[PDB]
């Protein structure tokens, strides 16, 4: 099974303890606070953010 | 640190001395805020060389 | 020695063929083109980077 890499850490961090994540990162994307096309709020929440 | 010089390939840059700069380059928050940037070419990572 | 990740592995398939890359990737950083603030091409290169 393929999922991202924080969310394969803390499934392994939880205690059933039999899954393990082999190699690295294949890419490396990013997650961020998204609002839609003319939300005025996305600037001041972008510096909120940084 | 104390002198605030832009190096090598940003001493030509940032001072003007040179228009483009096309690189293995990193994006940073101090990068950014003196010169403009591109999109990332690659997605990459700090690795380790042993 | 850490380094940039395809710096390490452009040289684990070059022929000395002693070092390796080990684990992943510890960040995420970007290669961009280094361009003036309010560049005179940058706005052509951020489309045709894409």
């Amino acid at each position: 099974y393929l999922l991202e890499s924080t969310m394969n850490e803390y499934i392994e961090q939880r205690k059933p303890c039999d899954t393990m994540k082999v190699g690295g990162n294949l890419d490396s994307k990013g997650y961020g606070i998204a609002t839609p096309k003319g939300s005025s709020l996305g600037t001041p929440v972008n510096l909120a953010v940084l | 640190a104390d002198t605030k010089i832009w190096n090598g390939m940003v001493g030509e840059l940032v001072y003007g001395k040179a228009d483009i700069a096309i690189a293995p380059l990193t994006i940073t928050l101090v990068r950014e805020e003196v010169i403009d940037f591109s999109k990332p070419f690659m997605s990459l990572g700090i690795s380790i060389m042993i």
